[PDB]
């Protein structure tokens, strides 16, 4: 597994199939990763859109219409959110039907081994908004750099210890940070994510065997190049979850 | 992010615009309704003709929460936490518009300042007005 | 589209601009304001500080050939559409610059265009001139 | 142990006798939080390396994260202590301290401090500069004030009787910003001695420096010039022996009435007047702050300006 | 649900009830198709459905819902997305 047709801000044109686009019922749109034949992944902020969070994941399904490919639209089946969203906003989602696999629809399978060691250079490609905060047109995709998590902790929160802590995320709203998490700083040209590109695929290109894994799902989209990291949940502290909900269904 | 030598910039371009502050927010609030109508769809009841005192006051107190942002830059979404609650979900202001402001308020500028409004001083008020857009419109949904 | 008013203004102030620097300082305005779009003009060398973008003869020469094609698209208002069809396909085939990235680089001209007239740049014919960078822009995008 | 083998150092400051706080034991460096810290540990470290006369004391990223273990926290001490690990607290190595705590100190013996002030009219008028590890640098104007100037004023050894802000015919300084935000009350020895903010992150520029202006209050003239009468006219300051004018940031009747009071020439009507005679063209301005009106004289409005801005 | 402060028991300010204290509603979002399903929910006259609060005063205390959609079809008011 892993093979994109074409291995490579900068408009994408044949490298990124596992990208998926998301829009609610009010019209914003969100990022997601396919993941096997028929299920993705995404953040749980993306399911609670235009409504209270006391509605079920039957009134969620329903209300998100979903883009593969070349505008390809797909139709959700159900949406089943993490036991404990709180603190991991991991969310997967049931395809209606199989999609075909082909150049334009292709997963990305798992890491079996972590890639989230600092100075890792990842792909992150999203439909999130743009440097004039307008919904990208095109399928944009940009490289960056694993950083530690210690800094991440200390430049959203403030402190390590728990009883310490107190905000301080310069763009107000404060990421989900713990075990099941890590961050990653800009890119070479002061590029970062921005409204939108939640839920896409953290991608390491691992040469020795020539295949791409996705090493995280990014959480927190709200740095627009603002806050100096980006938080994303990680793929192996979710890998048994995963499998689990995919044989049970 | 906006580093250290950023701020000085930016500190010293807001010193030197002065008290002409609230005029150049009322002439960048109409220029960017003339420009973009599209933008006037929040202001259904204002007096949106020349020389109105409205709009006037409006772009004073735009111009007022700039500098109140400016002079606490190291603590800014505490001091935009009403506006950004505002502007959020109160009146759900898109994003795109924060954008257009911007430009206006940055065009305006260079109108009147030209001999202050160096590559680097654009540089680093662009940078100030992007986080405080990206501030006020970070908890929209 | 653009008003008999709208026309005659745009025209009567662009005849006051010069081609050697308002397009060189533009451009250089773009590369220092948005790291990314260096990327597409390593070709040009070192525009790694702001006054060595500003230094760089080749970011002037580039400037006057940008402003070019914006004369000549001046000269074809009815028909942008076609005027640009060129370039539009060169930068849709070989560069892959994204249709922000125009819409970019009109804004930055726009501000150079405020910072050499002054008091001139009435809002009035700064509508029509955001018209005309809008028309510029989507013609180009794909 | 008796604390014999142990070892303290003074690390990435100035010079040796400022820095952050690192101490070695079982062969690890190590640094001190800053939890429970103030002017009492900086004494006792500051009793241990020779350097003396402890200056100030700091807290997280002044002088840089450090590396390594933690060994103090919540320490209390007196200001009168042979060495730092004779303190009370919970433990060694006990702690709920991160590396952005750190603490650091600067003593006196590094610090070579010196008042002057330069580029002025009278001696002890114009630009304050301060002595710092050997290099002079200015201090940022954001909120100096009257009080302020009348500590630095008392430090020089000129009048008090009126001290006002403002770097007068001072051009715009080089080097250092050492200062920023002093918060002086009025009554301390030094500019220093007061709360302020830390050395290292200002923002400010060089157009800002303070700067102050000391007089017995037998040099200050004010004038009406240009017009019939000394009862009407542009409104020209003679401080020292230097002339200026004053700046209508805030210009209204309500300042008005002070002045025109204060020259015994009634109340205030117009703020203009016929131009009988031409006035000559001075460079040093001065700039009020919103008198309340009932003042006796101009020169008993808060915090009013002499120099060093622009009335562009 | 109920009415009060109005010209007759179909027409006032709108309350709800939860965790057993009443509260007002905010008119942001409130749309003909919200007061005619109130109206349908009560037991009264549906054929006329109108907006706002009928020379009623302010209100008092917590405000305990904002910008609903209900479209219409819907039975009662906390069936539609809020
Ligand atoms: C730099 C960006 C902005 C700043 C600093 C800002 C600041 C403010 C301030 C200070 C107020 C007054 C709040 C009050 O009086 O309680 C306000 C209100 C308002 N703003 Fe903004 N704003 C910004 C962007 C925008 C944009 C882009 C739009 C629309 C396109 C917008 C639309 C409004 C509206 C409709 C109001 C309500 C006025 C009223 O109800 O009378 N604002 N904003
Ligand atoms: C929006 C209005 C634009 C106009 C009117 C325009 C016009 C032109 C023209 C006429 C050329 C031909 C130069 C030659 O043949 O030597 C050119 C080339 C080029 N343009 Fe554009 N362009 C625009 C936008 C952009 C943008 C936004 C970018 C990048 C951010 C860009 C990047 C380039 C590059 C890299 C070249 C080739 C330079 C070289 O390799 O020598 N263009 N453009
Ligand atoms: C706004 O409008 C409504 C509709 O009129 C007002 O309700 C009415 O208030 C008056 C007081 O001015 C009530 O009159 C009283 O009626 C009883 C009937 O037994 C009588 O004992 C009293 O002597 C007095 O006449 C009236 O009943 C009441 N309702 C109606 C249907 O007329 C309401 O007060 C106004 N204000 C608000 C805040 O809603
Ligand atoms: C501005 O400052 C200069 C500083 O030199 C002033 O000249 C000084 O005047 C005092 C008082 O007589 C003398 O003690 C200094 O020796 C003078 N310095 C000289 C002459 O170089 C000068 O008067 C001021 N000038 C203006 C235009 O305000
Ligand atoms: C959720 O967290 C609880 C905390 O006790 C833990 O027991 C449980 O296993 C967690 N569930 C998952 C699916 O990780
Ligand atoms: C001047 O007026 C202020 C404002 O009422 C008052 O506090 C102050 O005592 C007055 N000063 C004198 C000397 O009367
Ligand atoms: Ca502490
Ligand atoms: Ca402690
Ligand atoms: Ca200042
Ligand atoms: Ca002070």
């Amino acid at each position: 597994c892993g093979k994109p047709k074409n291995p490579a801000h900068l408009d994408a044109k044949g490298s990124f199939p596992w990208q998926a686009k998301m829009v609610s019922h009010h019209n914003l749109t969100t990022g997601a990763t396919l993941i096997n034949e028929q299920w993705l992944l995404t953040t749980a902020k993306n399911l609670f859109l235009n409504h209270s969070e006391n509605a079920t994941a039957k009134d969620i399904a329903p209300t998100l219409t979903l883009y593969v490919g070349k505008k390809q639209l797909v139709e959700i089946e159900k949406v089943v959110l993490h036991p404990n969203y709180s603190q991991v906003d991991i969310g997967l989602i049931k395809l209606k039907q199989k999609v075909s696999v082909n150049e334009r629809v292709m997963p990305i399978c798992l890491p079996s081994k972590d890639y989230a060691e600092v100075g890792r250079v990842g792909y992150v490609s999203g439909w999130g908004r743009n440097a004039n905060f307008k919904f990208t047109d095109h399928l944009k995709y940009v490289m960056l750099p694993v950083a530690d998590q210690d800094q991440c902790i200390r430049h959203y929160e403030g402190s390590t210890v728990p009883e310490k802590k107190t905000p301080k995320s310069p763009v107000g709203v404060q990421p989900i940070l713990n075990e099941h998490t890590f961050c990653a700083g800009m890119s070479k040209y002061q590029e970062d994510t921005c409204y939108g590109d939640a839920g896409s695929a953290f991608a390491v290109h691992d040469l020795e065997e020539d295949t791409w894994y996705a090493t995280g799902i990014l959480s927190f989209d709200k740095s627009c190049a603002v806050a100096e990291y980006g938080v994303y949940v990680k793929v192996t502290s979710i890998q048994d979850w995963v499998q689990k909900t995919i044989a049970e269904n | 992010v906006l580093s250290p030598a950023d701020k000085t910039n930016v500190k010293a371009a807001w010193g030197k615009v002065g008290a002409h502050a609230g005029e150049y927010g009322a002439e960048a609030l109409e220029r960017m309704f003339l420009s973009f109508p599209t933008t006037k769809t929040y202001f259904p009841h204002f007096d949106l003709s020349h020389g109105s005192a409205q709009v006037k006051g409006h772009g004073k107190k735009v111009a007022d929460a700039l500098t109140n942002a400016v002079a606490h830059v190291d603590d800014m979404p505490n001091a935009l936490s009403a506006l950004s609650d505002l502007h959020a979900h109160k009146l759900r202001v898109d994003p795109v518009n924060f954008k257009l402001l911007s430009h206006c308020l940055l065009v305006t500028l260079a109108a009147h300042l030209p001999a202050e409004f160096t590559p680097a001083v654009h540089a680093s008020l662009d940078k100030f007005l992007a986080s405080v857009s990206t501030v006020l419109t970070s908890k929209y949904r | 589209h653009l008003t008999p008013e709208e026309k005659s203004a745009v025209t009567a102030l662009w005849g006051k601009v010069n081609v050697d620097e308002v397009g060189g300082e533009a451009l250089g305005r773009l590369l220092v304001v948005y790291p990314w779009t260096q990327r597409f003009f390593e070709s040009f060398g070192d525009l790694s500080t702001p006054d060595a973008v500003m230094g760089n003869p080749k970011v002037k020469a580039h400037g006057k050939k940008v402003l070019g094609a914006f004369s000549d698209g001046l000269a074809h208002l009815d028909n942008l559409k076609g005027t640009f069809a060129t370039l539009s396909e060169l930068h849709c085939d070989k560069l892959h610059v994204d249709p922000e990235n125009f819409r970019l680089l009109g804004n930055v001209l726009v501000c150079v265009l405020a910072h050499h007239f002054g008091k001139e740049f009435t809002p009035p014919v700064q509508a029509a001139y955001q018209k005309v960078v809008a028309g510029v822009a989507n013609a180009l995008a794909h | 142990s008796d604390g014999s083998n142990l070892e303290m150092r003074l690390t990435r400051g100035g010079n040796m006798c400022s820095g952050r706080i690192e101490i070695k034991f079982q062969g690890r460096w190590g640094t001190v939080c800053d939890d429970n810290f103030n002017i009492d540990h900086a004494s006792v470290i500051c009793r241990q390396l020779e350097c003396g006369s402890a200056v100030s004391f700091s807290g997280s990223s002044n002088f840089g994260e450090g590396s390594g273990p933690i060994w103090f926290d919540d320490l209390i001490c007196n200001g009168n202590e042979s060495a730092l690990w004779n303190c009370k607290h919970q433990g060694w190595g006990k702690h709920n301290c991160d590396h952005a705590e750190d603490a650091g100190v600067i003593c006196s013996k590094g610090a070579d401090l010196s008042l002057r002030l330069v580029d002025g009219v009278t001696e002890c008028s114009g630009r304050l500069e301060v002595r710092f590890q050997g290099e002079w640098g200015t201090i940022c104007d954001d909120g100096w004030d009257s009080y302020d100037a009348a500590v630095a004023c008392k430090q020089l050894g000129c009048p008090t009787a009126v001290t006002a802000i403002g770097r007068v015919n001072a051009s715009k300084g080089f080097g250092h910003i050492w200062l920023d935000s002093v918060s002086c009350q009025g009554h301390e020895p030094a500019i220093w001695q007061c709360k302020h903010h830390e050395w290292g992150k200002h923002y400010c520029n060089h157009n800002e420096d303070a700067g102050v202006t000391c007089s017995d209050g037998s040099d200050l003239e004010l004038r009406l010039r240009g017009g019939g009468s000394r009862c009407a006219g542009t409104v020209e300051v003679e401080i020292q022996r230097l002339l200026g004018k004053v700046c209508d940031r805030g210009w209204g009747l309500k300042e008005a009435d002070v002045v025109c009071r204060q020259l015994g020439c009634g109340s205030a009507l117009k703020t203009s007047y016929q131009v009988y005679s031409k006035i000559q063209a001075t460079n040093t301005w001065l700039f009020l702050s919103s008198c309340n009106g009932n003042e006796t004289s101009l020169w008993d409005c808060k915090n009013w300006q002499w120099g060093g801005l622009t009335c562009d």
